[PDB]
């Protein structure tokens, strides 16, 4: 097994200085990243230790140092694994591009700190996921890119600790990724002016649909048992929104779009679905929060009710796309 | 009076067959089609539509209401406004912007059961 204990052990008995073997890697890069990554860890250190204390009681700086310190060992530990499990597949032994990439380290390190921080977490003014990102100045999306690869590069993750990151990943896809001023957008555009960039965004999308849909399903089955042919006409609207009217997701939540897609489609077909029940049902989904349909971005930093979002934005934006379903 | 004359005169430009005549709903399903197909860019029905409307409404009238002596099915459709002057797009937009609008209000709040 992979007991929370087993991990705490490997971490404690782990080095605070990169492995001699993990250095062989540095020394095989077109440009040696040692001083580069090393200076990073140090700089980040203060930034973390402090933006940590200024959020947790007082007098307890020891724990701070400890958490980062430990976070760091996990950090290197992974990277090596993450590098070995990269020499093999995709034979090469170099790796300059990656090891010199600020965001890479910035994300890997984050994830560790999130995992370290979350196992010694029973004690601890709460730093559950969302936190760490705003401390390291790390963007949700980017953090998301390292999650899958991270879980696979450490077999000593407890079955729980893993679900914790899976949740994180799931949260970035439903909203965080799409936060105002997040590369997710600026990235998407660029893919519509020069396709075939890399399996990544198109992959992200893939994982998104996998998510959204299933919820869309859950609801469509309950609130729409009769005539199911709609389940697919909503999804289409949905995708279309994500694909062509993505901007509509800016500072909004997947679920928010799903619902509006539900309503608007049932509305051009003249169907018994009242937003009342749609939102009613939405609460039963294993995560949803009333906050999701009560507070919805509208104009500037002004939030109102999903309904308002609908009549003042949704309905108005992809109006034309819907009218051709009546 | 001239009702039976307008009859064919309307079923005509509506593109429907006089054998599904007094069926207002099925006539509406049509009338609306002729709208989702009108373009003051392909068509100059600006006059041949002004009639397409006027007549149809004069036939819907005989049903959209609930009578003091309450017999006959209940209407509840929407409202095809007399299309007099308002520019076709401002009209056609208006109409849909409605059959697509949510006139509800959120619900009260939490529970109280156990």
């Amino acid at each position: 097994m992979n007991t929370i204990q087993q991990l705490m052990m490997i971490l404690n008995s782990a080095s605070d200085q990169p492995s001699e073997n993990l250095i062989s890697y540095f020394n095989n890069c077109t440009v040696n990243p040692k001083e580069s990554i090393l200076k990073r860890v140090k700089d980040i250190g203060y930034i973390f230790k402090e933006k940590f204390a200024k959020a947790v009681g007082a007098g307890c700086v020891a724990i701070g140092s400890q958490r980062y310190k430990l976070g760091v060992r996990l950090y290197y530990r992974v990277m090596e694994s993450m590098l070995k499990s990269e020499e093999e597949r995709l034979s090469i032994q170099n790796f300059s591009k990656l090891l010199n990439d600020n965001i890479f380290h910035m994300s890997l390190l984050a994830c560790a700190l999130e995992v370290v921080m979350a196992t010694y977490s029973r004690s601890t003014t709460d730093l559950s996921f969302p936190w760490i990102l705003n401390v390291l100045n790390l963007k949700a999306f980017d953090f998301y890119k390292v999650i899958e690869s991270f879980i696979k590069a450490e077999g000593n993750l407890t079955r729980e600790m893993i679900k914790h990151l899976e949740r994180c990943e799931h949260r970035i896809m439903e909203s965080l990724a799409w936060l105002s001023d997040s590369p997710l957008f600026d990235l998407i555009k660029q893919s519509k002016l020069v396709p075939r960039g890399s399996t990544s965004l198109s992959l992200f999308y893939k994982k998104v649909y996998r998510l959204a849909y299933l919820r869309l399903n859950t609801l469509c089955e309950r609130l729409l048992s009769e005539h199911p042919e709609l389940e697919h006409i909503i999804w289409t609207l949905f995708q279309h929104t994500l694909q062509n009217e993505y901007e509509l997701m800016r500072d909004r939540h997947l679920d928010q779009i799903m619902m509006c897609s539900m309503y608007g489609i049932c509305k051009v077909k003249n169907i018994d679905l009242k937003f009342k029940i749609i939102v009613t049902a939405y609460k039963d989904l294993p995560h949803a929060v009333q906050e999701t349909f009560k507070r919805v971005l509208i104009k500037e930093e002004e939030y109102d009710s999903i309904i308002v979002f609908y009549n003042s934005v949704f309905m108005q934006r992809l109006k034309t796309n819907i009218l051709q379903y009546a | 009076s001239h009702m039976r004359e307008e009859s064919l005169q309307l079923m005509d430009l509506l593109g429907l067959e006089r054998s599904a005549w007094g069926n207002i709903p099925l006539m509406r399903k049509a009338y609306l089609k002729k709208c989702k197909e009108f373009h003051p860019d392909k068509g100059g029905d600006e006059e041949k539509m002004k009639k397409m409307n006027t007549l149809y409404k004069k036939m819907e009238d005989g049903v959209k209401y609930a009578h003091q002596p309450d017999f006959g099915g209940f209407w509840d459709a929407t409202e095809i406004p007399t299309y007099g002057t308002d520019e076709w797009e401002q009209w056609w937009n208006a109409f849909n912007e409605e059959n697509l609008f949510c006139s509800e209000e959120m619900p009260s709040s939490d529970d109280e059961a156990t």
